[PDB]
């Protein structure tokens, strides 16, 4: 939805309404999927982090 | 790049009225047979016996990306430590709303190269149009003296070769 | 405080560093002004150190947390230590990841 994988991973609490099956073939994030590290500072091999949760 | 201004981040002559802002030459890096240093820097040093805290923030007010550059300087002896900041338990911040790092000077003997046994480490970092960048020193901090706001222009590279433009 | 990795599969942990804006903010969190956390597994091991600063503000804050994130392997211990600074994990994830997808960016409509 309006979260990206920072904000849905870390549990932002924008995302808790989303369902997290138990299984996924790909991640879809919108292009103003913004909704992320509400507490700024880095993310540490984010997207390392993305590509190893992408399914 | 499509544009590339370089401009006085932190004027040399106002930025630092408690730290000496002449003696950061060096033998290493001579002008005219004359110790100097690099124009965009300035080798902060001890002002009399004193190296107060430092701090200094620019924000980006100039609608572009700035690409600000600064050093960290690791002397060879604790002597060398004494004698440029007086302190002898040093640090330096940079932080931006994207960068945070905090410097711990490396005090030994390196091989002498270009005369020098201790090291400079240089560091950038692009700040966005609005954002801060704020310094934080107690000692060893090459601060910035002149930025450039930039618009960077896809992707070109670098050809190396004597042949004539 | 540590945690053993019972769920015969990998485990996500995440967890954050934070680094205040000022010694104040510093003690009015944790109290210990000198703090450190650490995080060990059999195969992970940091040492992590507060820079405290004042940082432009974001979303209100001067301060800055970092995130971070390790896989624990079945069977292995993963350590936490700290005297401060540290967000720790409260929910982990044990995940079976496969080959290797990716992450389309598109409003088109499931």
């Amino acid at each position: 939805g309006k979260c990206n994988i920072a904000g849905w991973i870390l549990g932002n609490p924008e995302c808790e309404s989303l369902s997290t099956a138990s299984s996924w073939s790909y991640i879809v994030e919108t292009p103003s999927s913004d909704n992320g590290t509400c507490y700024p500072g880095d993310f540490i091999d984010y997207e390392e982090l993305r590509e190893q949760l992408s399914s | 790049v499509s544009s590339f201004e370089r401009f006085e981040i932190f004027p040399k002559t106002s930025s630092w009225p408690n730290h000496d802002s002449n003696k950061g030459v060096t033998a290493a890096c001579p002008h005219a047979g004359a110790k100097s240093f690099y124009k965009n820097l300035i080798w902060l040093v001890k002002k009399g016996n004193s190296y107060p805290k430092l701090s200094k923030s620019y924000i980006n007010d100039k609608g572009k990306e700035v690409l600000v550059l600064w050093g960290i300087h690791h002397p060879s002896t604790s002597a060398d430590q004494q004698s440029l900041y007086q302190n002898a338990d040093t640090y330096v911040f940079v932080g931006s709303s994207r960068y945070s790092k905090k410097f711990k000077p490396e005090i030994a003997i390196r091989p002498k190269v270009r005369d020098q046994e201790g090291r400079m480490n240089y560091y950038w970092t692009l700040v966005e149009p609005g954002d801060k960048i704020t310094f934080e020193a107690t000692g060893n901090l090459v601060v910035p003296r002149y930025a450039f706001a930039m618009e960077r222009n896809a992707g070109s590279g670098i050809i190396i070769s004597d042949t004539p433009v």
